[PDB]
């Protein structure tokens, strides 16, 4: 019996998460604020990791890392990528503007960005989910719901450009989550902490007329596709939960 | 020469003061009985170790120390054990019955009944020394004795030796270690009542040596002669340049002024390596390099904390064994590049490095191996907050519903000062977080 | 040097104690005759907490005993270790207190008190530093229950800063010696609310069902209810009996187990209750089995404040903590999360005779507020009706008085649920 | 990288390496205060234990 605490109830993804905890009969939910948990859903914000991993006898992990925010704050990402040494070819200068004047556009139609979402455990495997999707293009502003999947895409590049996603986009986007993911590793690894920490990060892209692949930038606390969420919720628990605590590939591993 | 006095408090810091005492006498060729060959100074010497011996016209070299309890079942094994020969009876005090874990109770009843009598022998000691440095102070932040009568001897210590610095051995509370559900009110307690009265204070989590003793020594269950002979390594290792030729930290003032730079943030994170185990017959002989590389790994710790999450105001290199200055920039120029070390903007961000050439001894018969080199590093870094937080945490889940609170004001104690104490580590809290984010 | 002064009063009181004096002195090597027969030091090394060392090295029970009739203490100076016993600490009377609280309070057991307390002060001047006292007794009749909590009072009185214990049988229809049992047990926990550090509540219709369906005995007698007393007081008091234990004091295990002053009545509890030997896994299942508690209450009907819990025998320590944290970490929602970390275990590696492993379990539980509802439903049941009081308004007592302790026990009653939630 | 104040002896040598620059009547007042308190404390008491 595993016990797990809930400090983020707005999150979309992770009450799909606990849901399917549950189902397993092998999963106890607690009280959030009890501290003898094995996994934490923690909270966005001021989230207390100074207080994991010293309750005797409990691996506890959690599914955020600390540190992380360097990367998925708007403000900061810049800052990582200019004072890195490592780091730069695929991000938009950044301190006409807001900006890429030249985007690639869908047909019929005359614009576009791409969410892809990477899973990192508590081993620092990077985790590239199969199924990314297409998306000012944000539904808060605005295919059933300007949400275009790899498939169609994909066919699309074939018959329009006679390329695939593979070679003409995913290239680069393996490429890219590498090396953001790579560049802040030393600062966040959980690897002899005494927690552990996973987390889910939606990645945005841009597409130019060239088939360059630009980074807008990095979410800590996303979302996710409704045809995707059972998938992909149950890859969080396969991958990164019941990998530290089992029981009794919808990942490209980069 | 100056002449520096140990005071031991309650059950943890007497049993840590032995361990201590024993280390130092095989470190400096004392043997139990108190004579020491090396010596040739009879009855003398102005000589580095005598900063905590003094000599006596029969050759004996005495313990510059003083045991204080409340209840006596442990000082009186000192008083029968192998260094019984050691102290002078007059260097060992007991009283009656104990604190209870209460701090309002070593404060307050039982410690006002004995104050003036500690303050008496100790001033004994002190009126031996041409030279006074100021005092080395171990203790228990939970036990009652631990916490609460060592805030009043470091209240009274302020009075009555006010120019001299007063440095601290904490033990930091750990349920894995025999902890009382009342340990963080007394920690507080004692943190809020002294803080004002310590320049320097060592943190020891015994969380964190509980941990290294069944990773590193591979014993299932530690007792305190484990854990306390593990802790006086540490302590030597801070300790040493006080008893041995050197030019760093060399009296009591350079530790506040090389590790502290606001008065409140006084709490240096002690990292040590290597912790080998005796038991390990092939053991390869760690490098220079790599036992630096571990004084980085939070698993080495003191105190468990991730200091890559905050920022050094001061860092401090203390090697002894096989060290020579080249291999130590050698291993810190590797490291600036492989790990994550913030500094305040206002310091520089720089190592003060002392080498001890003696290799660190180890207790005949113990569980840790003689290695050929080890280091101590001491950092001043805002991460340790993460202690005060844990700490804080708990006591405000008990304190909520004033559990346990009746045991205090049935001992004079008032309700207020609990909320007094807790409003200054809010305030601790806040100061680290000034300095670090 | 932490003596502990032990008094013994009454019918169920005496009966107990003496048993709690055969155990351990079984376990420390002393025989009938009071002369040291053991093979370890480990037995000696704190014998003077609960024993005098008389002038031959014998060793003299620190023990004072207690009733208003003589018949039971004649019983015990007849019985296994009669002898060993100071003849100066009998103190009896002749009268009886007839199962009557008021009688044992006010009227007779007033004239016998000043009597024990003299010999209370000649154990208690004696003592190198006293550690505090215990008190065995019923509280459903009336010397144990009445006189019993009168010297309670005057002890408080004499000693206002010692501790002041109790194992304290509580009275069931189901085993009973009369219809006035709740009366003098509502009576009797008023005072025990106010003047005292910590009672086990022993429940005789807990031990009764343990003797019938765990223990396959048909027909239980008050030995064998005994049985499982002393056995009881023997674990729970083996952290002060047995060296290299915690160095901690009545007062300072009485400080960690009671987070708040009228809430210190603990549920005990034992395992096992054969040749087979237990795990460390069945013991820890059996310790927390509600089959195994002394109170007759449903810890899953409460929460938790604090447990103590000790192993006896040669068993792994890491084993006994994974246990351990295997049974909170499971059922968390049974201990408060106000208290952190308020689940303490030891070990001891001295074994209880004619056992290999054993587990000694006292509970502070919210759950012992159903012991006191049912004795206070019992109570209103006769008292609505004001049947049978004319025993006790005829040894001057007034209807007052009951109001008052049935108030208090309500109070008391309620004061559990507000910390239950 | 900089390294200042090298001191050397026959017991070791320390030095700096730079990687980049930048009362009596009080206490004696709240421990009577607090013996006052309990004394008080047991005054109610042997008055409560009277009555
Ligand atoms: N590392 C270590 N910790 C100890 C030792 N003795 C106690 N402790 C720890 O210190 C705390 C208890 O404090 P004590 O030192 O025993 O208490 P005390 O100062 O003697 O005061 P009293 O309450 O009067 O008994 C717990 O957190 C223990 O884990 C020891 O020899 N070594
Ligand atoms: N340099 C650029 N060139 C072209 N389009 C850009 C652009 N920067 C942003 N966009 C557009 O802005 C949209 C998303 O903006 P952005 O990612 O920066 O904020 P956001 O609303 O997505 C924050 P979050 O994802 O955390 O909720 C994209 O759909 C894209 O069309
Ligand atoms: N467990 C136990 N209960 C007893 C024993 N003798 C009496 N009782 C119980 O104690 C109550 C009667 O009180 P008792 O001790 O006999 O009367 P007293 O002499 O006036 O104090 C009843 O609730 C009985 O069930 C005994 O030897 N063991
Ligand atoms: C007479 C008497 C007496 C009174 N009051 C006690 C409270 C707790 C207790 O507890 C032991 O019961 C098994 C025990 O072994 N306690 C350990 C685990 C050592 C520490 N408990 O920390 C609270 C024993 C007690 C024994
Ligand atoms: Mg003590
Ligand atoms: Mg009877």
């Amino acid at each position: 019996m595993y016990t797990f605490v809930v400090r983020d109830e707005n999150s979309s993804v992770y009450a799909e998460v606990s849901r399917l905890l549950l189902a397993t009969g092998q999963w106890k939910r607690l009280r959030k604020d009890n501290p003898r948990f094995n996994l934490m859903l923690g909270e966005r914000n001021r989230l207390p990791f100074g207080r994991l991993g010293h309750e005797p006898g409990l691996v506890q992990l959690v599914n955020y890392y600390r540190g992380a925010d360097k990367l998925c704050r708007k403000a900061s990402l810049v800052k990582l990528i200019k004072t890195s040494p490592e780091l730069c070819t695929w991000f938009p200068e950044s301190y006409v503007w807001i900006y890429l004047e030249k985007p690639l556009l869908l047909e019929p139609g005359h614009k576009f960005d791409i969410r892809s979402w990477v899973l990192v455990d508590h081993l620092y495997n990077i985790y590239l989910y199969r199924e990314g999707v297409l998306r000012l293009t944000n539904h808060c502003i605005q295919e059933e719901g300007n949400e275009m999947f790899f498939e169609e895409f994909n066919q699309y590049l074939m018959d329009a450009l006679n390329t695939t996603l593979e070679n003409s986009i995913l290239l680069q986007i393996k490429h890219i989550i590498r090396s953001c993911l790579m560049c802040i590793e030393p600062a966040i690894s959980t690897k002899h902490l005494h927690y552990q920490s996973f987390q889910l990060f939606g990645f945005d892209f841009m597409v130019d007329e060239e088939l360059k692949v630009w980074l807008i930038e990095v979410n800590g606390a996303p979302a996710c596709a409704q045809k995707l969420y059972a998938e992909l919720c149950q890859g969080i628990v396969d991958v990164a939960i019941s990998s530290v605590f089992p029981l009794a590939s919808i990942f490209i591993k980069l | 020469m100056r002449e520096c006095i140990s005071i031991h408090v309650g059950q943890a810091g007497v049993q840590i003061g032995n361990a201590c005492w024993e280390l130092y006498c095989l470190e400096h060729g004392i043997q139990p009985d108190g004579q020491m060959p090396s010596d040739k100074t009879i009855g003398g010497g102005d000589d580095s170790f005598n900063t905590f011996f003094s000599e006596t016209g029969a050759g004996k070299h005495v313990p510059r120390a003083v045991f204080v309890d409340l209840e006596p079942t442990v000082i009186d094994e000192v008083r029968t054990g192998t260094y019984r020969q050691l102290f002078h009876p007059e260097q060992l005090i007991t009283g009656k019955e104990d604190a209870a874990n209460n701090y309002a109770r070593g404060h307050y009843t039982i410690g006002k009944e004995i104050i003036d009598l500690v303050l008496d022998r100790i001033r004994k000691l002190a009126d031996q020394c041409t030279g006074l440095q100021g005092f080395l102070v171990f203790h228990s932040f939970g036990g009652g004795t631990g916490s609460g009568f060592t805030s009043l001897l470091m209240e009274r210590l302020s009075v009555d030796y006010g120019k001299k610095s007063k440095l601290e051995f904490s033990i930091y509370p750990a349920p894995q270690v025999s902890t009382a559900v009342v340990e963080p009110y007394n920690s507080i307690l004692t943190t809020h009542t002294t803080l004002e009265h310590s320049d320097c204070a060592f943190m020891v989590d015994n969380e964190a040596i509980y941990d290294i003793c069944r990773r590193n020594l591979d014993i299932e269950r530690p007792t305190y002669t484990n854990l306390n002979r593990l802790i006086s390594q540490i302590v030597s290792s801070i300790t040493a340049s006080l008893r041995f030729d050197g030019a760093l930290n060399v009296d009591l003032t350079e530790f506040q002024t090389n590790l502290v730079p606001y008065p409140r943030i006084h709490f240096p994170l002690a990292t040590y390596a290597p912790v080998i185990s005796a038991e390990k017959a092939y053991h390869e002989q760690l490098s220079v390099a790599e036992i630096t590389n571990a004084c980085f790994e939070p698993a080495n710790q003191m105190v468990k904390c991730d200091p890559r999450h905050g920022k050094y105001m001061a860092c401090c290199l203390l090697y002894r064994g096989d060290v020579v200055p080249k291999d130590v920039n050698a291993a810190i120029a590797t490291i600036k590049t492989k790990r994550s070390i913030q500094f305040v903007d206002w310091c520089p961000t720089g190592f003060k490095v002392g080498i001890n050439y003696q290799p660190p001894t180890v207790v005949p018969g113990g569980d840790l191996a003689k290695v050929q080199r080890a280091v101590c590093m001491l950092s001043n870094t805002t991460a340790i907050a993460e202690a005060w937080a844990r700490l804080d945490h708990k006591f405000d889940l008990m304190y909520a519903k004033r559990a346990f609170v009746h045991w205090y004001v049935g001992e004079g104690m008032e309700e207020g000062e609990f909320s007094e104490a807790r409003e200054d580590m809010a305030a601790l809290e806040k100061d680290y977080e000034e300095v670090g984010v | 040097m932490r003596e502990i002064v032990h008094i013994q009063a009454g019918q169920c009181g005496n009966q107990i104690g003496a048993k709690f004096w055969e155990v351990i002195s079984d376990e420390h090597g002393i025989d009938p005759t009071g002369s040291y027969h053991g093979d370890s030091d480990l037995q000696l090394e704190r014998i003077n907490v609960y024993y005098n060392e008389a002038t031959g090295n014998k060793y003299v029970p620190r023990a004072i005993l207690v009733d208003l009739e003589p018949g039971t203490m004649d019983s015990v100076r007849s019985g296994p270790f009669g002898q060993i016993f100071r003849p100066d600490n009998f103190v009896f009377g002749q009268s009886g207190a007839g199962n009557n609280w008021a009688k044992g309070h006010y009227t007779e057991g007033a004239e016998l008190v000043d009597s024990v307390l003299d010999v209370v002060r000649k154990e208690s001047e004696s003592c190198d530093c006293l550690q505090g006292f215990q008190l065995t007794h019923s509280l459903g009749g009336g010397t144990g229950s009445g006189m019993g909590t009168l010297l309670i009072s005057k002890i408080r009185e004499e000693y206002p800063d010692r501790i002041m214990n109790t194992f304290s049988v509580m009275p069931s229809p189901k085993v009973s010696d009369t219809v006035v049992e709740p009366y003098n047990a509502t009576l009797s926990v008023h005072q025990l609310v106010e003047n005292t550090d910590e009672t086990y509540c022993i429940d005789n219709e807990a031990l009764y069902d343990i003797c019938f369906r765990t223990l396959k005995l048909t027909t239980p007698t008050y030995g064998d209810l005994n049985h499982l007393v002393s056995a009881t007081m023997s674990g729970v008091t083996t952290c002060l009996r047995f060296p290299g234990q915690l160095n901690a004091d009545l007062r300072k295990l009485a400080v960690n187990m009671v987070p708040f002053p009228r809430l210190h009545f603990f549920m005990p509890g034992f395992a096992p209750l054969q040749y087979r030997a237990l795990t460390v896994p069945e013991l820890t299942q059996q310790m927390f089995d509600s089959k195994n508690m002394m109170a007759a209450c449903d810890p899953r009907h409460g929460r938790y404040l604090t447990v103590a819990a000790i192993f006896r025998g040669r068993m792994s320590m890491k084993e006994v903590d994974e246990q351990m944290l295997n049974v909170q970490n499971k059922n968390s929602s049974y201990f408060v999360e106000w208290i952190p970390n308020n689940v303490k275990t030891a070990v001891c590696d001295i074994p209880p005779r004619g056992l290999k492993m054993s587990a000694t379990f006292i509970g502070n539980s919210t759950a012992i507020q159903e012991l006191f509802k049912r004795i206070s439903e019992q109570f209103t049941a006769m008292f609505r009706r004001k049947a049978f009081l004319h025993w006790y308004t005829g040894e001057g007592m007034d209807e007052m008085e009951f109001t008052e302790a049935e108030s208090n026990m309500n109070d008391l009653v309620s004061e559990y649920q507000q910390y239950q939630d | 990288m900089e390294v200042i104040e090298l001191n050397k002896c026959t017991s070791g040598q320390s030095f700096e390496v730079i990687l980049k620059p930048p009362s009596l009547e009080e206490i004696q007042k709240k421990l009577e205060a607090a013996e006052e308190r309990r004394k008080y404390q047991e005054a109610e008491l042997l008055k409560h234990l009277a009555e």
